[PDB]
């Protein structure tokens, strides 16, 4: 059914699908009669195909309309064998018995095995539905594989129809090699696979073209059917080159239309740089997670409340605060805070402002750099899990000290209202301005 | 009846035996049993397009069977000019089904599609072929049987009813009729430049006269088969470069041929890379979400219970972001709209807990003005403390009772289909003293309050204490 | 400056811009010296240029700085002299004067003006910002006279280079015909073309090709611009197919989703088929530009109100309900009423129903069936001008007679609350009733 | 790291790394040994990119964890070295050197010099993010830049592919040609190119076409590879043309049916153009308006907030409520509070409704318009720095007097339930609001 040796043994049988894609027409256009350097391999091939008719007896048959993977030893015996069970069988008849009940069959004959072509398909729908694989290497080769087969096919037939051709020099090759039919195989494939992707490609040198009707007739089909496959496959590589830029694209929409709204206004400079330090910033933790806002906040508050308790949950309770205090209000204040990031050297709170909010380090560092009249000195090294401006907000007093990031980390914001309406509706300020006021030791 | 069966079905519907639009000595141009004769029709001009520039080219197929076969196609479009007497046809500016043959006459004769259907039904050679002896020959006598190319236009009808019904694939539509004319093109082509090199003098200056020779004397298919040929190497650009111009009527001609098909060609890769994209343009949509949903959470560590709790939810969001563009009657006409909204809500809304004992009046005055909304199965419509300007009684699904307090929540109570919420801020006018989230993807119907209150205490004046009775009983 | 006398002046130098534009690189490739039948109309065509290098100066010349004219004669003046007059001023010397100070020039000055192109590159681009002009053609065609112009100075620049060269029997063109120098102007001119568009298009048939190096370097050149060219093309041609297709392709998802909407919720076949025929008659009076919502509720009411009013003021007053009233009333009447189509033979008032709406017809006709055991009680027929389910509506009690459309018909809707609400100023409500007391007797 | 002499010893760089695309692939085709014209300019750019390697050890690099320029020497040295040194290493060893190593290697040798063509790949994937450079013509010279390498690269093998052949006469070029091996090197090297463009675009004049098996190989490998190079360059036009004008489609049809209904029914000049212009102004006040999402992504509260003080602080000095409260709460209230535009002649707070936004304008002329019985007049007509819509909101009572505009007044917009949550906290403030509120 689902199993990990047969999803691997199913992708075996894959590769000797693509052997069949080209043995096949490759028999049907050059080749009369079986010989052994090949009449030994697709017999091989013959065995592990009838290996896996019987033992597609003995699998998980799987229906949609329930969910449920149908177990029974007896009615996948009774599906199976409604659908895919006389192609699959002929398929794998080997050429030795068609040509005992007829001759001048083995051609045709052998083209049926191009059934086995439904495991590709197959194959490669399970690989566009998938999510581990990428879109781009997963469509840009189905173009190339029905591509090569087209014009494996063409090659093939049209050598065929100039190999039984009852005068071989009013032929496509017998006019320009004398005596094509004293040639290596090797020479002769390559001389039809050049013509046909020359003819494909829309190059078209000259050499190599229909000399009478019937060649006329087949080059006029193919070239039909190769009009609609290469404006199939300019549409295929126009959506992957639209997809695949649309992400610079909108960064840089996001720049354009950011520094315009500064032109419709007069911001100085210095502000028209942190907002597109931020920006840029903001574009290169996206690119690689860790603030993927615009999807997480998407989420319904009762995920996005449960996926930041996982993350900052154990750091928020090894703060100096918070230290005896009941898990909820924990669970409850942890849910609303705004992680953000920021650039080094860059300042968070300078010194002497309204205490309006006040951050918990994650990452990064910096240090409160201490500012008098003139001067600039530094006593801290803050680390990961601890706060700042908080006794300002907590004391609405100006802050104590400047905060500038000596690197790049990201912090998590709580507003001073949005703490005083959580802290009032429990009595945890008591232990709060304890553990506050003990911080002065 | 209605003016959506004639335009809507590309093939129209089955007449059954009592219509009421249905006249004595008269067929509906949206019966089916016309619109697949007509269909007959095309399939025809599919032949006389064809055998018209053939001939027109050849001059050798009229001594054979395409001049009587072009006969018993000239009798079926003979057919056709005078059964389109008996038809109906929808009136502009009065959406009618004129159904009087004066009328159904006097618009068709005053047309030019009469005169030129007449033209283009006139067997002209076979005319010749009697009065005198044989065609004969021509350099521009052939050119009278390019009238049939006036039959063209229903093809285009055709192409133009199917890219409207919303049945039949609209970019494929539309790759097929763009297929169609190509090969039209060629052919037309084909048959130029053999025309072309057929009555160029000295016959071996010509594109085909220096390949074969005589090309004069075999049989016109293999002259055919070379036009065919070269006009698809030429179109297609591959030029093998065998059967090149060679004089400057060929150069001419040629060099507008593969001029014009430039603009063809850039046509045909314009509609199939829209075809493409826009046939990719959801399913890249949802797995851009899926995928920056998986980054996000490998990146960071999450357990994969929570990492199925955020992929097993967008697909709702998806789902209910689909549910509101069905959502189509916002314009149409109140007069009908309140009719829908009445068969599906008059129901739920008249067995309300507080709707209980009110006239129809005021039940109508509400069941018009209504309109649902869907909502995923976790998030909150209203929350506690705002002030309440909506209320709502759904229909679907369900949607669980909280409260603010200091712990995070307590899950009151559950309430299923048809039962209101936030009803008490809405009436006793104080801000929302509840919160209610959904808990299953459900359908909802909200009411402003001002427009209720005042429709409620202004309108009908039969209502009094009732409501405060049922409110009382809550 | 800007009426008539200076537009079919201004596009009448437009066609001697294309003759410019095609005798030019005709001169510079396949001429060396003035033969009669051009060197006479090429200065005709200098005079009537040399007569707009003054006649711009008697021109206004608007900046959106200024939004207007400017009518100084000054300040044209200068403004003209700073950057085209120069050029002007050379590319109108005759060709004819050119050559009595230096020889073998005449070719190479006849191709300064081209400078003129800039007129045709200006109408293009006038052309495309304006309607009542098919915008898929005016893209259809710029791109065909880029390609027909680009594909021309080739032909007679790749003339030049096989004339300029000794032993003519070793050109390009030389290799087909032996003596091309004795063929008339029409067949090189031909055959250059016809090699210049065998290549543009990329058939590449392979006679007329490259023979020396001078030849195969101007080639390289002239494909590596073609490959640029065409990929080009075919960028515009992708937008020009999804152009008038957004209309067409909403009605199709519109009415896919009406019959989702019908398919989930159970609806009977008779409000579906009933739903549809007000949907397919939205889009075929959009095609008409009858009527727009999506442009009228765009505008704020205040202006909305105008364009209301100078539709059915007119009309507003031939009723009998609204004979004496000042006329502000009237206007705030005329102002909230909604207009709505409806198609033939449907119900806009039944029988019995709780009224709540009155309409005004405004087009079509309708009749007032009413049924007791028995149907088909024409009872009377109204004309666009009347008003129907007034009584209904200003008595509270249910409608008396049912209105079914005749027509297409188009009403004007006004429910009762808002006419309620908006009678409730001075007793203008007491020449209303008294009115309609009257109208029955 | 940073410097502008470093980035222009850089940008000097790829000056000769288009010379080596150039040169490597010339003398792997055309020439067996090296040669004076050809011998001593590559040893100048081969000490170029030997001074470099010893530079590229004393230039710090930005750690992506942490954005810093580490200025560390072993740090550097290791990166560099584990990265890619010997890989610049053999890039830069002469041809002599290989040569008395081994010939016969010459060719396939400096092959390895094209390594150094990560400066131009580094280069471009630099710029196309810049935004002083145009995206069009920037992503315009990319696919310019492997095209002609790809030509040129092509041109190269084929000939080389002709050349080692045995037999002279029987290859491509052998064909024409006769004695092609005593031309010029400038007419072999423009036949070879000159035949892998007319077959890179497809034109194929049919001159000049493969004659034996080796090169109907190498040709069926690079028609492959030329398919999906074309489609490739078709895909990026496409996608260069069709984004540049996105939304003018949709503005265009919207502006152009207006015109349609507007000589439908044949509607006065006078009045049929007001509607268009106040069509033209809103598509431009609402995107305009959106653009200002940039303060929802440069969200970190201590920039979004600097960035709406400095916008509008002033004014909220001057409005009749805020007169004399404090300055702290200000700050707070400033950075909770948002601008919008509007057109002219809208309503921004109708009478009788539920008070919910008090507004603030700072420029544009509004209207204290007032709905009568049955008519409407004025009472007032709003200026800069003057509250509207406060009568109601702090009285919890329906709101008065509705509002309308008269151009674009850029108002700024304090929401109810955010300001009696700000004004909950912080109890300093309240009744005096009301101090200077009922004074009037
Ligand atoms: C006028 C006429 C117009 C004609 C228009 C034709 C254009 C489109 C062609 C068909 C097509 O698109 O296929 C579809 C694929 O269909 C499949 O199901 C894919 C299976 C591919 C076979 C791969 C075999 C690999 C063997 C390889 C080895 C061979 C040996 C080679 C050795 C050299 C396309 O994708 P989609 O999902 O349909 O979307
Ligand atoms: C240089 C100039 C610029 C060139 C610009 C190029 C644009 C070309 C597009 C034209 C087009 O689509 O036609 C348009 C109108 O016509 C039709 O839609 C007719 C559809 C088919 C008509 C005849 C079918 C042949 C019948 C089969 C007979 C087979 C004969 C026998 C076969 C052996 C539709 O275009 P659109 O995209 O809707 O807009
Ligand atoms: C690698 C290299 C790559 C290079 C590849 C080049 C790409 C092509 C781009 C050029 C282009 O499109 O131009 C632009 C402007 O075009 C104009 O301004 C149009 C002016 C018309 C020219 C003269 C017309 C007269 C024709 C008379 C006939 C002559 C006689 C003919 C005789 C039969 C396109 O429009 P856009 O959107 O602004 O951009
Ligand atoms: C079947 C198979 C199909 C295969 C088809 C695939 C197409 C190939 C595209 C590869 C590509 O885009 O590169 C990518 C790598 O980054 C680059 O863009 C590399 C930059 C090119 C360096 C070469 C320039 C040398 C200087 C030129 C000096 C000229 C030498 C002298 C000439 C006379 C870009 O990808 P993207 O940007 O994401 O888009
Ligand atoms: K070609
Ligand atoms: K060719
Ligand atoms: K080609």
């Amino acid at each position: 059914p689902y199993d990990h040796k047969y999803r691997i043994w199913e992708a075996f049988l894959v590769v000797l699908v693509v052997y069949t894609a080209w043995v096949s027409p490759f028999e049907f256009g050059f080749l009369r009669k079986p010989r052994p350097p090949l009449s030994i391999t697709d017999n091989i091939v013959n065995a592990f195909f009838a290996i896996d008719i019987i033992m597609t007896f003995f699998v998980g048959y799987l229906d949609k309309s329930t969910y449920l993977i149908v177990d029974d030893r007896k009615q996948i015996a009774f599906k199976y064998l409604r659908s895919w069970f006389l192609l699959d069988l002929v398929s794998t008849i080997p050429s030795e018995a068609a040509m005992r009940i007829s001759s001048q069959s083995y051609g045709l004959f052998n083209m049926l095995r191009l059934w086995r072509l439904r495991r590709v398909g197959a194959l490669f729908a399970r690989l566009e539905k998938d999510r581990n694989f990428n879109y781009f290497w997963v469509r840009c080769a189905k173009l190339v594989c029905v591509t090569l087969f087209a014009v494996h096919c063409a090659a093939c037939f049209y050598y065929l129809i100039a190999a039984r051709n009852s005068n071989p020099a009013k032929t496509w090759i017998g006019a320009n090699v004398a005596n094509f039919l004293e040639e290596s195989l090797w020479m002769r494939y390559v001389t039809s696979m050049y013509w046909s992707i020359t003819t494909l490609t829309t190059v078209g040198y000259g050499d190599l073209h229909p000399v009478n009707t019937k060649e006329m007739i087949f080059d006029i089909f193919y070239m039909l059917f190769n009009l609609g496959l290469t404006a199939y496959l300019i549409g295929n590589m126009t959506n992957l080159v639209v997809h695949g830029t649309s992400r610079t694209r909108n960064f840089r929409d996001t720049i354009q239309a950011a520094s315009n709204f500064a032109h419709r206004n007069h911001l100085p400079p210095r502000l028209q740089d942190q907002m597109l330090a931020h920006l840029c910033l903001k574009y290169r933790t996206d690119s690689e997670g860790l603030q993927q806002q615009e999807t997480l906040d998407a989420l319904p508050k009762a995920i996005r409340s449960s996926i930041s308790h996982f993350l900052f949950y154990s750091l928020m309770d090894k703060v100096y605060l918070f230290r005896g205090v009941s898990n909820d209000l924990l669970f409850q204040l942890v849910s609303e805070m705004k992680a953000e990031y920021f650039p080094p050297k860059e300042d968070v709170i300078l010194q002497n402002e309204a205490p309006t909010d006040f951050y918990i380090l994650v990452n990064g560092t910096a240090d409160l750099v201490d500012v008098d009249t003139g001067t600039e000195s530094i006593v801290r090294e803050v680390k990961a899990g601890d706060i700042i401006g908080e006794i300002g907000v907590l004391c609405y007093r100006p802050q104590l000290f400047t905060v500038r990031t000596k690197r790049l980390c990201q912090l998590l914001r709580m507003n001073r209202t949005t703490f005083l309406n959580i802290i009032q509706a429990n009595v945890g300020d008591g232990t709060i301005i304890m553990n506050n006021l003990l911080q002065h030791l | 009846t209605s003016v959506s069966s004639s335009l809507l079905p590309a093939f129209g519907t089955f007449i059954e035996d009592d219509n009421p639009s249905s006249k004595p000595f008269i067929v509906l141009h949206f019966d089916r049993r016309y619109r697949l004769w007509e269909l007959f029709l095309v399939i025809l001009v599919g032949y006389s397009a064809w055998a018209s520039l053939f001939e027109l080219a050849f001059e050798k197929a009229a001594e054979g069977a395409l001049l009587t076969i072009d006969l018993v196609v000239d009798f079926f479009f003979a057919v056709d000019i005078i059964l389109t007497f008996f038809v109906s046809y929808l009136d502009n500016t009065t959406y009618l089904n004129v159904t009087d043959h004066k009328l159904i006459a006097k618009r068709y004769l005053k047309s030019v599609a009469f005169v030129m259907d007449v033209a283009s039904t006139l067997p002209i050679q076979f005319i010749y072929k009697t009065i005198t002896g044989d065609v004969g020959r021509g350099q521009a006598f052939g050119f009278l049987n390019l009238l049939r190319l006036w039959r063209l236009r229903r093809v285009a009808e055709l192409f133009k009813r199917l890219e409207k019904d919303a049945h039949f694939n609209y970019f494929v539509i539309r790759v097929i009729k763009l297929l169609c004319v190509t090969i039209f093109w060629i052919h037309l082509a084909g048959c130029i430049l053999y025309w072309i090199a057929y009555h160029y003098p000295r016959p071996t200056d010509t594109w085909i006269g220096s390949q074969v020779e005589d090309f004069k004397e075999r049989s016109v298919w293999l002259g055919y088969t070379y036009s065919m040929y070269w006009s698809i190497v030429t179109l297609t650009t591959v030029g093998y470069g065998d059967l090149h111009a060679v004089n400057s009527r060929e150069k001419t001609f040629n060099m507008f041929y593969m001029l014009f098909n430039i603009d063809l060609t850039s046509y045909i890769i314009g509609i199939m890379t829209n075809l493409v994209v826009h046939g990719a343009l959801r399913t890249f949509a949802m797995r851009s979400a899926i995928n920056d949903i998986l980054r996000y959470t490998s990146k960071n560590r999450l357990p994969d219970t929570m990492r199925e709790q955020m992929l097993a939810h967008m697909q709702l969001k998806f789902k209910t972001a689909e549910l509101r563009q069905e959502e189509v009657l916002q314009d149409l006409p109140k007069a009908i709209r309140s009719s829908i909204n009445q068969h599906l809500f008059r129901s739920i809304i008249e067995e309300a807990y507080l709707f209980k004992g009110f006239p129809e009046g005021l039940l109508v005055q509400l069941v018009s003005q209504i309109q649902a909304e869907y909502f995923p199965p976790k998030m909150e419509i209203i929350l506690q403390n705002e002030i309440p300007t909506d209320f709502y009684v759904i229909v679907s699904g369900g949607v669980d009772i909280i409260a603010s307090k200091g712990v995070s929540e307590q899950v009151l109570a559950k309430l299923g289909p048809g039962s209101m919420a936030g009803e008490i801020g809405v009436v006793f006018n104080i801000p929302q003293p509840f919160t209610v989230r959904t808990r299953r993807l459900s359908q909802v119907i909200r009411i402003g309050h001002h427009k209720f209150k005042e429709m409620v205490q202004s309108d009908n004046d039969v209502d009094a204490k009732m409501i405060i009775a049922n409110f009382m009983t809550y």
